[PDB]
């Protein structure tokens, strides 16, 4: 994972040095931070039902040619096995605003994924409407704080940086 | 690798399940003692030269074996050697600390190290000796109960930072031995 | 007089000029880190284990005359080739002198400097393709997957490169058989200190110089280090 | 040397003598190196555009219709343009060895006397300041080479 | 610019030989061979403006959610690329027709192509859309000859290989 | 590489003089909107993807010769190299405005960069518009004037790091020139 | 040089990956802490003649034989050199107390130091008495603020444990 | 310079040998046809000043990025100096068709042209098409083959002269490249 603490141990163990006063103060932005990106971290993990239905049909609206056969949408446990890859991704989104960095995002979601969806005919642009959609839906203090909605946006526009 | 705040996540990814008020109180807490994390390898990283000279003279007062013609320490080149790798998994403790969890020593100081020492002739009974002697170093540091130093802090108590660090010394003096 | 390109004679402008000390700088920096890397083989008063040349008394000339000829190769690559060689081997330099500013200042000026001290880097702490021996078929299965897609750009569209050839004259590269065997068995046949000096140096080396913060290439170094020690750079196309 | 004098009176004395003046411009160009005879390239595309303005300076060392003027002749015995060959790569050989104080003067001298008397536009200063050896082999158009 | 004599004399430069009985004997299967991938050569080349447009509105024939506001092909100008690609392709193939191998699509149109159809947003399951329209439609002895077709199509379906 | 606290370090350094505190009240103020630096370059990297492709594609509308046969941007390997230093380039600008000075700039990226588009017959002139694209782009969203995407940040005025990247990609403009 | 900004700006340059936001978050905690340092900088920098007065002499309080003919410090001008010589390394951790990491003392202060005190014989086991004399002369609420002793303590037992 | 009388007989200064009638057998056949020659030569001087506006404007009619800002024919500076090197390409090709020999071009035209065309930013592939349709304009007018224009000519066979300047031409075509 690439977190806070998982970068500044590496620099340390690349210069074969201890952890000196630079990489105290990494730990000190992990103190004022964490109380805004775990503020959004329970409102995706108690909310996590919701988010997936009505998005995961956002992709299926902007792209509604994927029910004609041939395509990935075309039979119903297709379609459930496509709801599970979204909220595969808001699962790792709750992971990394938990751990502070973009480590199981790219550990487990990112790394490979350009290899697997040409090859199995799955378009990364309709994956990346329904990640999106989550976006600009989200209201800034009514579905969580305010640092916490620039918090929760951030890492989710970094996917979308990811698929294009 | 893994540190602390990466453990509940793959505990929850060990199931797919997600983060939430369930796990969170580990967590929540951890941001709390995190001004006394900070300042406990702050305290460590201060005097790592003597305390690596605590413990591989205090395995001299014990143990002259090394010195005798023979040994490990008879050279001057094995003694600086005995002098370097006291101090990485020092370093790598310090790194556990710092990381929450002592993921960084099963791959970078525990894994081959047994395979390592018995092609270097190394005495194991040397390895028990020199990290729970230093094991007692740690605390003294870490409790500021350490009689010929002394050092300001904040007030409060500091045995669950004096505990953890007791569960990574007895880790690494296992399998080497 | 008026310029070559109408009625003169003989070449014009031998004098040296700023390029020309440039390269005689950078030459000079290469013939001291080459020094200087040389001085962790040949620490005490005897040559070591592995700064030899060969066994047979023609075979240990044909070192040099092929390593002649492989500097020659670098010369003679392309000019995407000569840029894709200038920056990769400026960026493995800063993860080489990885702590200092100083260290890092002196190879974005110099070019072949940073050619000579990524090869030496990797030949002090040993962390080479050829002085690793892995000690099962378990790590070699390892070791040799990985050096087959570093020898993917050997050939980049299935048509090989210059900088892969071990060949160049008549019966030239039986010699490269056997040198190359000999330095299987002597890294196979070296001291017991020395070879799990290598095995950490190299799971060192992957580390930062490949893994990045990964935590499945950090797992799989840690576990064979001898297929961290095939891991080299991207200019080099063999 | 109307535009290199620097008082009035200097600029006066340009006009009533015009034989001065032409030893004037044979004054600036000798005490600053921005001849022909003492430009060096330091590399080969700024040796070829020294001949690219070569050729136009030969152009005027010819007639408009093509005959050889006498402005440009290397010759006039025989074996003179042997002797006269042999005699300019020495020269050309001596502009070689000049020291690094020499060749750093004359740089930032030659790109000095392309871009006042040699420059109307804005190219014509972009090729001095970068290629100053282009600067070198602008003649003055009275002399025919 | 893979092909027969390339791949043989850069073998031979390898180990530093000369063209030994091997090596003439792979430009002796380009006489056999040659003649059947040259005779569709000008076959494509003589008819090139009637293959890009019947066959290049085979993509937005299938794929017809890319002509709408948002996606690839949202106004002319994007369309008018869209049949110069198909057309870059068919040089591409073309051009492969007559080294006797995979020369030209290696270098200009299969190496580094999954990554600018990526940040472009460009779906590369509309391309294969195209390229394999071109790949049925081949009545045998009426395009070309019986073994004209095989070689002239075996480019086509290594594309989708590549695409894909 | 250095930043804009080590700038008047090694600015002191030359003259050897302990940094008082007089000369700190440009690094007092600089800490002060420690915050608007991250709000700035935050609206960078996550359009960081989308701002490439907004000024590669708008270089070849503009300059339509790159794509011709034979161009600079005909080979599909090309473009994918075009693609891939115009994300390179936005790496190291915001690097530099992350770190408030352009030292990691003219070392890391700038640094024998014009030599070799010269060598590689890049056209320079239309590189300097796949440059000034992306200042266009930078300067929008920071001060949020971006007109197919606002972002939510506290009101105030930034036009102050809306000169510092504009100053920067300019740095990039002279030195490729 | 290692600053707070300088190890995440080069641990990201490793991959070749953008500023994510694990790495704004270390930025972050170099704002909170700079204040607590900054305020140690110029209180440093308004009394550092008065600290080499005493840290000049304390060097030859315990080690008195430096003034024997026949070693290193045995003239007038070689103590006025030595009271110039921790002038340097009590500038180098002004220095730190700005960028807040080790970047001025690890090129500057120890990067040779143990080679040019070997061979001009300088002693480093009493040279690190007089860095080690300002450790525990620290008055924690009357030299300056509580938070600012912790860390530069904290730089100067660096010192101690870079030399020896 | 090395014409086709002065080529034979520095090979023959290689060695120093008398050059015999075996080697005047490709010098008298030669000699025989430079009627044709110098018919060929007229051809191409008399329609000199069109053929670099049929190349250079069909430059600009394939590639129409060379007249677009970023483009290297942009300006009217730059097309005026586009069509100055038209034709002097012209005429450094028309030296070496009277000479017989191409050691008038590879010399006094493009010795050092490809390290000037990349030092100024010279596009090299629309350089090529510059000189290319140059190529297919000669042995129309050596072959009397023009389509819009046809010279008056004795009857024979000119197949020679045709291919001997496109090998002329595409030395300018390897070189500039
Ligand atoms: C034998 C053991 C073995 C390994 C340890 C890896 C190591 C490895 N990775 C890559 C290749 C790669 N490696 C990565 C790295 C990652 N990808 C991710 O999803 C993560 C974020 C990150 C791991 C931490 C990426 C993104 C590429 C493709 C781009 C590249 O060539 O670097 C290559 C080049 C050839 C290839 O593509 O396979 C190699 C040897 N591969 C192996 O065969
Ligand atoms: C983790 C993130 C997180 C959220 C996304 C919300 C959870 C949430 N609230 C709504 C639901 C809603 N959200 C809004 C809010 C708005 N609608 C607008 O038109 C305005 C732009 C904006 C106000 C700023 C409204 C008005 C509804 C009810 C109508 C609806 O969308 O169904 C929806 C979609 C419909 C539904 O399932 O109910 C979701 C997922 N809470 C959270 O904790
Ligand atoms: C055989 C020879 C021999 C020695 C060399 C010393 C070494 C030594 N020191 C300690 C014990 C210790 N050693 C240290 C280290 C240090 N103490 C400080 O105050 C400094 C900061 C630092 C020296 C640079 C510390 C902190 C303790 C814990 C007790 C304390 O000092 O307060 C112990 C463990 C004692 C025990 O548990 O039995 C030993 C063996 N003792 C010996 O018997
Ligand atoms: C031609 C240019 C040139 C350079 C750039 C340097 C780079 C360099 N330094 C060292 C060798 C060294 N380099 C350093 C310097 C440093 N180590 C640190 O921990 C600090 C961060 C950093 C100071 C900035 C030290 C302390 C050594 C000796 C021990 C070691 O290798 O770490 C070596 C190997 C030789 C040896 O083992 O001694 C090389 C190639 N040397 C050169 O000849
Ligand atoms: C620093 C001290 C230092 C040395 C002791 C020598 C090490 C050295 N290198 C080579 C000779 C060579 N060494 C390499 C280097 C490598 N080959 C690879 O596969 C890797 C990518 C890379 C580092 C291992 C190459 C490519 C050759 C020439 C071919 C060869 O013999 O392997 C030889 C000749 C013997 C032989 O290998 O056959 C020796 C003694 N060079 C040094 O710089
Ligand atoms: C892999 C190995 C391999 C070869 C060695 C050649 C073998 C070869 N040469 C020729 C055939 C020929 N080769 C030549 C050439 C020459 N004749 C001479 O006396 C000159 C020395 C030389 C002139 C350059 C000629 C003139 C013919 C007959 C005409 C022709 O076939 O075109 C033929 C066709 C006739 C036949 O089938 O026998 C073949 C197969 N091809 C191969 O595939
Ligand atoms: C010779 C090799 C060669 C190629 C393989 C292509 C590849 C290619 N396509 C595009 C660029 C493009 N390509 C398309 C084409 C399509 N979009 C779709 O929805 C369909 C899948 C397809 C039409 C059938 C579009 C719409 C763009 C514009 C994308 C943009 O400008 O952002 C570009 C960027 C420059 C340009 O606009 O041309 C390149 C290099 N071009 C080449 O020169
Ligand atoms: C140079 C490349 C080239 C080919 C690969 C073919 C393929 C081909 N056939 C048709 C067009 C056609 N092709 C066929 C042929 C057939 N229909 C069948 O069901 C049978 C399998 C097959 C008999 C051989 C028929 C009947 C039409 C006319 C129907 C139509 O409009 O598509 C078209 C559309 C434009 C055109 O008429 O040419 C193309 C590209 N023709 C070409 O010029
Ligand atoms: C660390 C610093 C660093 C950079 C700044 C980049 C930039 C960069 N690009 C290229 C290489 C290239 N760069 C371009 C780019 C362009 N051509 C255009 O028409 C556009 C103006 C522009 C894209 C916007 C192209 C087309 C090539 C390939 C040239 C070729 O294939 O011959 C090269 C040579 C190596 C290679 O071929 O990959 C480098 C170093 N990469 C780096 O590592
Ligand atoms: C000839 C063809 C042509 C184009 C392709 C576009 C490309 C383009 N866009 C902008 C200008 C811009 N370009 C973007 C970039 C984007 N917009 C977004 O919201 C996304 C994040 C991203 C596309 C994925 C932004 C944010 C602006 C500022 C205005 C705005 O959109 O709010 C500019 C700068 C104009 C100037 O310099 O004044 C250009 C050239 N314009 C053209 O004339
Ligand atoms: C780890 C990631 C990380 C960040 C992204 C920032 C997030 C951030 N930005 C601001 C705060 C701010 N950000 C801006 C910036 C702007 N306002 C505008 O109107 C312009 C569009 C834009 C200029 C670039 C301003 C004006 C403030 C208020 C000043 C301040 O309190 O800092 C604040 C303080 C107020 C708050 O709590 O929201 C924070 C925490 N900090 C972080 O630690
Ligand atoms: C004796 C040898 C000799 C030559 C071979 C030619 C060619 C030539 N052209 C230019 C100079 C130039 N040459 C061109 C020509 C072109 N740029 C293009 O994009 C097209 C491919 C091509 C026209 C067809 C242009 C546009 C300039 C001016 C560049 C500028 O002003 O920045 C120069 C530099 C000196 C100058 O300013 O003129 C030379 C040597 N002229 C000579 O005197
Ligand atoms: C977009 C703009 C554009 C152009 C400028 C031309 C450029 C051009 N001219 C020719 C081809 C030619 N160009 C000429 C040149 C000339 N013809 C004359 O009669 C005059 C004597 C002289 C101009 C003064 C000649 C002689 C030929 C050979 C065919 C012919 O005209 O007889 C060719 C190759 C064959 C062809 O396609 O025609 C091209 C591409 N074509 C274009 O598409
Ligand atoms: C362990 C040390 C070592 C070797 C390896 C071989 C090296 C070697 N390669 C050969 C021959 C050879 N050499 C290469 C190049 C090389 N091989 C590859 O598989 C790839 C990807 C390569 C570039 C890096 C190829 C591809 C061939 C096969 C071509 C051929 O045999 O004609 C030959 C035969 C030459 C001859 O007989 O004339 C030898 C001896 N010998 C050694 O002592």
């Amino acid at each position: 994972m690439k977190s806070v603490i998982t970068t500044v141990v590496s620099a340390a163990d690349a210069a074969g040095r201890f952890p000196s006063n630079s990489d105290l103060e990494s730990i000190q932005g992990n103190i004022q931070r964490s109380a805004a990106r775990l503020e959004a971290a329970e409102k995706l993990a108690g909310n996590h039902e919701a988010v997936v239905k009505e998005a995961g049909d956002a992709c299926f609206a902007k792209y509604a040619y994927l029910k004609n056969p041939g395509e990935a949408g075309e039979n119903q446990e297709k379609i459930n096995k496509c709801y599970r890859d979204v909220d595969h991704y808001m699962r790792l989104v709750n992971y990394c605003l938990v751990v502070g960095g973009t480590g199981p995002l790219d550990e487990w979601g990112i790394a490979g994924a350009r290899e697997v969806y040409r090859t199995l005919n799955l378009p990364t642009s309709a994956y990346v409407a329904s990640i999106a959609y989550t976006r600009d839906r989200l209201c800034v203090p009514r579905d969580m704080s305010a640092q916490a909605g620039v918090e929760f946006s951030a890492y989710l526009d970094y996917l979308i940086n990811a698929l294009s | 690798m893994l540190d602390a705040f990466s453990r509940v996540v793959v505990n929850s990814d060990a199931k797919a399940a997600y983060v939430g008020g369930s796990d969170l109180q580990a967590l929540k807490s951890f941001i709390a003692d995190g001004n006394k994390r900070l300042d406990a390898v702050n305290s460590i990283v201060s005097n790592a030269s003597c305390m690596v000279s605590d413990a591989v003279s205090g395995m001299i007062c014990e143990n002259p074996g090394l010195i005798s013609p023979g040994g490990n320490c008879y050279t001057n080149r094995r003694m600086a050697a005995c002098l370097r790798d006291g101090e990485i998994i020092l370093r790598y403790v310090s790194y556990a600390l710092l990381a929450g969890d002592a993921s960084v020593l099963e791959d970078r100081c525990l894994n081959g190290l047994k395979e390592t020492y018995i092609a270097l002739g190394v005495p194991t009974n040397s390895s028990i000796r020199a990290v729970s002697i230093m094991k007692a170093q740690a605390v003294a540091f870490i409790t500021n109960t350490a009689t010929e130093r002394k050092m300001s802090f904040a007030a409060g108590d500091c045995t669950s930072l004096a505990s953890e660090v007791a569960s990574y010394f007895d880790r690494v003096g296992a399998a080497i031995s | 007089q008026t310029g070559l390109v109408n009625s003169k004679f003989s070449a014009r402008m031998a004098k040296k000029t700023a390029k020309q000390t440039k390269n005689k700088v950078d030459e000079y920096m290469a013939r001291s880190v080459q020094r200087q890397y040389k001085q962790a083989a040949v620490a005490t008063g005897v040559y070591g284990t592995q700064c030899t040349e060969g066994t047979v008394k023609g075979a240990a000339e044909a070192s040099r005359s092929a390593a002649l000829s492989r500097q020659f190769r670098i010369k003679q690559r392309s000019a995407f080739s000569k840029a894709h060689d200038l920056f990769e081997f400026r960026k493995h330099a800063i993860i080489a002198a990885a702590g200092c500013s100083y260290e890092e200042k002196m190879v974005t000026r110099f070019p072949k400097l940073a050619a000579a001290m990524v090869l030496g880097q990797t030949e002090m702490m040993r962390t080479c393709s050829r002085y690793v021996v892995p000690e099962s078929v378990e790590e070699e299965y390892m070791a040799a997957s990985v050096d087959k897609q570093m020898k993917r750009r050997g050939a980049p569209g299935g048509v090989y490169s210059l900088s892969c050839a071990e060949g160049v004259a008549k019966g030239q590269a039986e010699i490269a058989r056997v040198s190359a065997l000999g330095a299987a068995y002597r890294a196979a046949s070296k001291s017991a200190s020395a070879v799990t000096a290598e095995r950490y140096n190299s799971m060192a080396y992957g580390r930062v110089h490949f893994a990045h913060g990964c935590s499945y290439e950090e797992q799989q170094f840690n576990k064979y280090p001898a297929a961290a020690a095939a891991m080299r750079s991207d200019s080099y196309g063999y | 040397a109307l535009i290199l004098a620097q008082n009035d009176h200097q600029e006066k004395q340009y006009i009533k003598y015009p034989k001065l003046a032409a030893a004037a411009l044979m004054a600036s160009t000798e005490v600053t190196r921005a001849c022909q005879r003492y430009a060096v390239p330091e590399s080969i595309e700024e040796e070829f555009l020294a001949a690219s303005v070569d050729k136009v300076n030969k152009m005027r060392g010819t007639t408009a219709s093509g005959v050889y003027k006498s402005s440009c002749v290397e010759g006039n015995a025989k074996g003179q343009a042997e002797q006269a060959r042999v005699a300019a790569l020495a020269v050309a050989f001596r502009s070689a060895q000049k020291s690094a104080s020499q060749f750093a003067a004359e740089r930032y001298a030659q790109s000095k006397y392309g871009r006042d008397l040699f420059s109307s536009t804005h190219f014509e200063e972009g090729y001095a300041n970068t290629y100053p050896a282009m600067a070198a082999a602008k003649r003055a158009s009275s002399y025919g080479y």
